[PDB]
RNA sequence: AAUCGAGCGUGUGA
């Protein structure tokens, strides 16, 4: 469920938030530089932040909340 | 190249009913695949009047066309483009599912680039005393 | 030497690709036996009749 | 050669005066039309079958193995017609203009 | 030649003009890959000639789509020629034969789907035999012409440049012929003022030999040692 | 920084506001040089 | 609505006098015939959609109070934004007769003089477009692409609804 | 519990056809040794071949030679196909000189201790003027497979213009392998068969050696699987 | 120069990085559609069987354009909407486009076949694997009439 | 005659051998026309078709890169490709084909630095050539312009 | 050059389950991984070691087509479940075993007494269903030793297909190899299901052995 | 920075 999603689109909702989330987390991989946890087994990038969207932990609410809290500080 | 999928339900009530062209004895095509994927914009009846089959705001899908065969619906009327009143673009449900996803189409699909598109391909393939009924 | 499909054969309709290979098959089998006369230095009245 | 009798045939009534020449025309178009019909008939049927000594002995007629009748048959490549070209009969063909 | 021919391979081959034909009946006197000499009959002599007929054959001569001409004789000495006989072949042509391809051992079957859509399987056996290699001759023209600022000199002094591009240059800046060279390199040295190469250079992508070198000199120009 | 696209006839005025100088002489370049 | 001589028949009386339904019908049922004939399976949706791109002009035949005047051939769209406005104000709406333009002259006939002069006939639409004083809101695809903007389908439609709302 | 295969008969019907018999084999193994030994013959057999050839008076392989029948493209084609056996050596420099009216055939290379020349009717190229002296030398290296010259590039990529004549090497001896199984009348049992390879080659291999090489490649590959870790 | 640098550079680009093949004219939405390119040592692109009837391409000589999206969304949007796996339907009237060809339909339909006397008619088989011995030991023909456990 | 001469050569008259797979040995079910046939090279060569640019020659009057397989030219992503990427709702792709894979004068720099600095960056950008347009239209005599807002 | 090969650099083998493994290696010259899959799977397919269910004996029955009541599946049906029963023996050639459960309800494998030559592979492969109080079954089985496939359309009352070799689903694909310049080269991947009389992997490794041991009359 | 460019005709493939 990588290459087309089926099995994220029950994990993200809707698809365009799906691409606004891919595109705001390359950004911030590519910026932010957050430390992942997922091992490194010469994988793409984007290919990982659909695995941890597959995994359903981070959608979009939580993205706001997040970065309202990252403004406050 | 304008026209795009701007809303997602209008709610009109106006609409086409549609039967199957039979030149001589032939169907050409079922009641369902001109049916299928549309929207009803009223609620489908069995024959008798008596109980509703489906409602108008569900978006009829094989199954639900496969049930209409089974209680052998004559005549459907389903929102089309035409009779959509929307300004500026085409709802969703006038327009019917996606030919190439299976669910309900999101906003913002350009379906007059797909349609015109879908229209002029097979142009490549196009070219350059009584009556008898033969059925019990 | 080379792998063809038979399915361009029918829909395609040349039909002279399948009766030209089979005359070439038979032209390179005289020549070959051509070859074995030669090869074995027969006599010169054997490739005449040949 | 049946269709070539009665094309003969015909031409012997029309030298009679007996039909037109439109429909004379038509008459033998449709004529040697039924002999492309019977030969397409005549041809795939003999294509699609075959002579089977069974377990018993005796024959069990079956779908035929034949190359050129998979291609047809199986839908990969090819249709009845241009299998009607390439081993029954071309059939009528068209002139510059529309006529046949 | 064709296995499978249909006999007019002769008449294109013979009335195009590739092949070396032999004008009048003869026997050979000698024959070279490059000339033929024919001793000609005293059947056919005309009063006041030696009887000799030469005849110099196109050896990788660029033809008008990149392709080669090569005439091969097809005679050797002391064979008798006579009126219309071929000589040598020019391309395409074996023993007066109109020979477009090669002949080939085909098998009418799919294979893993790799003969899909018109697609086509080759052996090994026929890049190793070489069967459908083709030689490619094109042509690379250099100018010598007058600038703004001063003449163009043809010379090796090329600044800014390593001495691996230097070691196959000569006192001109011409490399030899037959030399091996491939894209980038300096075929006919040339450098313009401001100094800046202008020199011809080998296209980006092809590698091949030199074969032929041709020298147009319009009146009062000094040559030099390579010229 | 625009979101429309405007079509109108042009003033004399608006295209002399337009030209930064007047063209006199109808030759391009001379061949002696390279000067304009 | 009903035929008084035989012969092939006209889709513009169809139009004006059978409905609007009756010639979306008539035009799909004949399109899908004619791909039918080849053996060719297309929607009807599509049809659908490039006749209702045919049919987004509309006739002012008695205006009445409304802005509109007489004989002007106008969008339909503006129709019932006017329409909608006199029911707001309570007073009853300008009547309307539909027309049939052909592909080439509805194409011609947009409000965008930009996707116009791009098709066909670029310096009659340019003529008009600077005669009247035109103004080209980018909203259509050709519009965009054009400007090299990104158009208002697909990724690029929350794009424009944001610059809508916005602004 | 299995009958080994064993040589038991290597017919030499001629110096480039040869039929090898082994026996005895269990059903199946017949085919399965047949097909894995024929892919390794045509595979991964050794040989020798022209590399490199420099002709006198010649700059490049687009050009003709004086009082010579054929064209040097001719020439090199001719040596491609020179069955030449190397003994003791990888790299050989052999020496051709010649002059006058005749066939330039294989048998006029300069006689050496370490090359032997299978075929001296093979016919190189002809000589048509009695001045004419033809005078090449060829390099010739042992190696496996088809290299073409167009891969292969000099160990400091500079290697003399004039020379350099490279000449693509098909370094495989055998041309054509076939393999027959069949049944074998043994009074033991009745379940056996032979193996009967027929060779066809261009006579620089010996049958036997060419067929221990294939089945040392074929036990040094399974050797892998065997000591697995 | 072509070093072993270069070869693991591109390993790593080639790699999910969306290619777009495009063959003209593009009559319809799939005359363009992104793969996952592969590299070969050829000079050639290899084109998957399946696609054929979306480029309306053939192998007797076809030429096909190739597009490389760059940016981050380009590559997104050609992952989700351009993939060949994601457009299995045509939108002119729904139905599947990677339907099967020439090769492929030829050898189901030569594999599905029956014959009245194959070799191993009327045995009883434990299920598909036991078939596939039969076959590839060559003790039971392939068009053979049997009896078999399906699941 | 073919099946005389194909007799005369001791072959089968039906053109079909018993044909042999190279990589198991198992013969195929049925025979196999094997046979010779004259091919012919075309001169229609991969050495010459193949062809791919980046960051190459652009022309004057357009920034577009024009040209071909002789002047390293570009491909041609006609109005046709671009009515495909617009079916597919792809937006952002045919802004980089129309905004970044030509016509741009800055915005084709940056990009390239970002590129090399890893990032994918500057997609929007004005085409030059509609600045060409807009000046062969005011040239022409007619006033067109932009907005403020 | 003509004596030295490059090494397997990768060997690798991924444990989908017990009897589920994929291994490859990596990488392998042109021709050799079809050669050496081909190889491999003849030899596993027709060539491997084990014992199987050969005969079995139904007291009267001496016509061409007869019926027993009182059991829930049919004869054919029975025979072909006891054709699958993996079965290990140790000691001699040939053993013969019998099955003594009865009762109305679930009938497994382990209920069958454990022998010390013969240990059973799986204790839940189910025979048959009793379903009646007086319906009682205990036949006898033929273990044979044997290697391969053997019909049995020529040649105690009942004969069934033995299924000798432990070999449940071999199958091999070869892949393109890359190496930093070489790019033809092969990589056989081969997917290995056994029933449990032997390890997958161990098959194979069983099978390269004999299979390099049918050429040691060219060890050099 | 060195770096460079168009139209017309013609014949070809898709
Ligand atoms: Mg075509
Ligand atoms: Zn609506």
């Amino acid at each position: 469920a990588r290459v087309t999603v089926q099995d994220a689109v029950e994990k993200i909702g809707n698809r365009f938030d799906l691409v606004l989330v891919a595109a705001r987390r390359a950004r911030q991989m590519q910026v932010g530089g957050k430390d992942p946890l997922v091992p490194e087994e010469n994988d793409k990038t984007t290919v990982i932040a659909l695995r941890e969207i597959e995994e359903g932990l981070i959608n979009n609410q939580i993205l706001d909340v997040r970065e309202r809290q990252e403004q406050q500080e | 190249q304008d026209l795009v999928v701007t809303e997602d339900d209008c709610g009109t009530h106006e609409g086409i009913m549609m039967t199957p062209v039979i030149e001589g004895g032939d169907v050409k095509e079922p009641l369902r695949d001109r049916v299928l994927g549309r929207v009803t914009a009223e609620d489908v009846l069995k024959p008798g009047t008596a109980d509703i089959l489906v409602p108008r705001n569900t978006l009829l899908h094989e199954q639900w066309c496969d049930l209409l065969e089974e209680n052998s619906v004559d005549a459907v009327k389903v929102r089309s483009v035409v009779s959509c009143d929307t300004d500026f673009g085409v709802c969703a449900h006038c327009y019917g599912r996606d030919l190439a996803r299976g669910h309900i189409i999101n906003k913002g699909e350009a379906i007059g680039v797909i349609a015109a598109q879908s229209i002029g391909e097979p142009g490549t393939q196009l070219t350059m005393s009584s009556i008898q009924v033969k059925n019990k | 030497d080379i792998v063809l499909n038979p399915l361009g054969v029918p829909s395609r309709m040349n039909i002279g690709q399948i009766l030209e290979t089979h005359l070439g098959m038979a032209a390179k089998g005289i020549g070959d036996k051509i070859n074995a006369m030669l090869k074995q230095q027969q006599e010169v009245a054997k490739l005449r009749e040949f | 050669s049946e269709a070539e009798a009665e094309v003969a045939e015909i031409q012997e009534q029309f030298q009679s005066g007996l039909v037109t020449a439109g429909e004379r025309y038509n008459k033998v178009i449709d004529i040697w039309a039924a002999a492309n019909d019977r030969v397409s008939k005549a041809m795939m049927d003999n294509l699609q079958t075959e002579t089977v000594i069974n377990r018993d002995g005796q024959e069990e007629k079956q779908v035929s193995f034949n190359s050129i009748y998979m291609m047809a048959d199986s839908g990969a490549r090819g249709s009845a017609a241009q299998i009607r070209q390439l081993a029954g009969m071309r059939g009528l063909m068209a002139k510059p203009d529309g006529s046949i | 030649k064709p296995l499978v021919g249909t006999g007019m391979e002769r008449a294109v081959a013979v009335d195009s003009g590739v092949t070396a034909v032999a004008k009048r009946g003869g026997v050979v006197q000698y024959v070279d890959a490059s000339r033929i000499v024919i001793k000609v009959n005293e059947d056919e002599m005309y009063p006041g000639e030696a009887g000799i007929d030469i005849y110099n054959l196109t050896k990788y001569t660029r033809s008008n789509q990149n392709t080669c001409i090569n005439q091969m004789p097809c005679v050797s000495l002391g064979e008798p020629v006579e009126r219309g006989d071929v000589l040598a072949d020019g391309p395409s042509t074996d023993l007066g034969e109109l020979a477009l391809g090669q002949n080939m051992r085909v098998a009418f079957m799919p294979w893993n789907g790799y003969n899909f859509e018109d697609s086509i399987l080759v052996s090994e056996r026929v890049v190793q035999e070489d069967r459908f290699t083709t030689i490619h001759i094109q042509e690379l023209a250099c100018v010598s012409r007058d600038t703004k600022l001063g003449p163009e000199e043809i010379t090796a002094d090329i600044p800014n440049v390593g001495e691996a591009a230097l070691s196959k240059l000569d006192e001109s800046g011409i490399v030899y012929i037959g030399a091996e060279v491939t894209g980038g390199d300096i075929l006919v040295g040339k450098v313009t003022p401001k100094v800046k190469d202008s020199s011809l250079r080998v296209p980006n992508g092809v590698s091949g030999t030199v074969i032929d070198v041709q020298v147009f000199t319009r009146d009062g120009v000094e040559k030099d040692k390579r010229a | 920084e625009f979101d429309a696209i405007k079509i109108a006839l042009a003033s004399p005025d608006m295209i002399r506001s337009w030209s930064f100088g007047e063209v006199k002489k109808p030759e391009t370049i001379n061949y002696r040089t390279f000067k304009p | 609505g009903d035929v008084i001589s035989d012969g092939p028949e006209a889709p513009h009386d169809i139009l004006r006098l059978r409905g609007v339904h009756a010639v979306t019908r008539y035009i799909v049922n004949e399109v899908q015939d004619v791909y039918r004939l080849q053996g060719v399976k297309i929607n009807d949706k599509h049809i659908e959609v490039i006749v209702r791109q045919m049919l987004r002009k509309a006739t002012i035949v008695n205006a009445g109070s409304s802005d509109f005047l007489e004989g002007e051939q106008v969008e339909y769209s503006r129709v019932k934004i006017a329409n909608r406005e006199l029911e707001a104000n309570g007073k009853v709406g300008a009547t309307y007769s539909r027309d049939l333009l052909g592909i080439t002259k509805a194409s011609l006939a947009t409000e965008s003089f930009i996707s116009a002069a791009s098709f066909q006939e670029t310096t009659r639409v340019l003529t008009e477009a600077a005669v009247a004083g035109k103004r080209d809101e980018l909203r259509g695809l050709k519009e965009n692409v054009i400007v090299g903007r990104l158009i208002p389908a697909g990724t690029g439609y929350a794009y424009h609804q944001d610059r809508m709302r916005r602004r | 519990e299995f009958l080994k295969p064993r040589l038991v008969d290597i017919e030499q019907v001629s110096s480039t056809h040869a039929k090898v018999t082994l026996e005895p084999l269990e059903r199946g193994f017949g085919h399965t040794l047949g097909n894995a030994l024929r892919r390794i013959l045509l595979s991964s057999m050794p040989g020798c071949a022209v590399t490199e050839v420099e002709i006198d008076g010649v700059l490049h392989e687009y050009s003709t030679k004086e009082g010579v029948q054929e064209d040097i493209l001719e020439i090199l084609l001719n040596l491609k196909g020179l069955a030449v056996r190397v003994q003791g050596k990888d790299e050989v420099i052999l020496t051709l000189n010649k002059s006058g009216i005749g066939p330039v055939t294989a048998a006029d290379i300069t006689h050496d201790g370490d090359v032997e020349i299978v075929k001296p009717q093979h016919v190189i190229c002809h000589l048509t003027d009695e001045n004419a002296s033809i005078s090449m030398r060829i390099k010739v290296q042992r190696g496996r497979g088809y290299v073409p010259a167009s891969t292969r590039i000099h160990s400091e990529e500079d290697e003399r213009p004039i020379g350099r004549l490279l000449v693509d090497a098909c370094y495989s001896p055998v041309e054509r392998i076939a393999y027959n199984v069949e049944a074998a009348r043994v009074e033991q049992r009745t379940d056996l068969d032979k193996l009967v390879i027929e060779m066809e080659t261009n006579g620089t291999i010996d049958p036997e050696e060419a067929i221990r090489r294939a089945a040392t490649i074929l036990a040094e590959q399974l050797e892998a699987f065997v000591d697995l870790r | 120069r072509e070093e072993a640098v270069v070869w693991d550079i591109l390993d790593e680009v080639i790699r999910e990085h969306p290619v777009l093949l495009n063959r003209a004219p593009t009559l319809h939405r799939l005359g363009i559609q992104a793969f996952e390119p592969v590299l070969i040592e050829g000079k050639a692109i290899q084109l998957h069987p399946l696609v054929c009837a979306a480029y309306n391409a053939d192998f007797d000589g076809d030429q096909m354009a190739v597009h490389v999206p760059l940016t981050l969304e380009a590559q997104l949007e050609a992952r989700a909407l351009m993939m060949s796996t994601n457009n299995i339907l045509s939108p002119a009237n729904g139905e599947p486009i990677i339907v099967p060809s020439q090769d492929v339909v030829l050898g189901l339909y030569y594999m599905t076949r029956d014959c009245v006397n194959a070799k191993g008619e009327g045995m009883v088989l434990t299920g598909p694997k036991e078939a596939e011995r039969l076959y590839r030991s060559g003790l039971a023909s392939l068009h053979a009439r049997v009896k078999v456990r399906i699941t | 005659e073919i099946k005389e001469l194909l007799k005369l050569g001791d072959l089968p008259t039906s053109g079909q051998i018993r044909l042999y797979d190279g990589r198991t040995g198992e013969q195929f079910e049925r025979p196999v026309t094997v046979g010779y046939m004259y091919m012919l090279k075309l001169n229609h060569l991969v050495d010459d078709k193949m062809h791919a640019r980046s960051t190459g020659s652009y022309s004057l009057v357009t920034q577009q890169p024009l040209g071909g397989k002789a002047q390293f030219g570009g491909q041609r992503f006609g109005e046709m490709e671009v009515w495909a990427l617009e079916a597919y709702g792809a937006a952002y792709t045919l802004q980089e084909m129309l905004t970044v894979k030509s016509d741009d004068v800055n915005g084709r720099t940056k990009m390239y630095k970002n590129i090399v600095d890893g990032n994918h960056q500057m997609e929007p950008g004005m085409p030059e050539s509609f600045n060409v347009l807009l000046k062969e239209i005011r040239s022409l005599g007619i006033n067109i312009e932009l907005e403020d807002e």
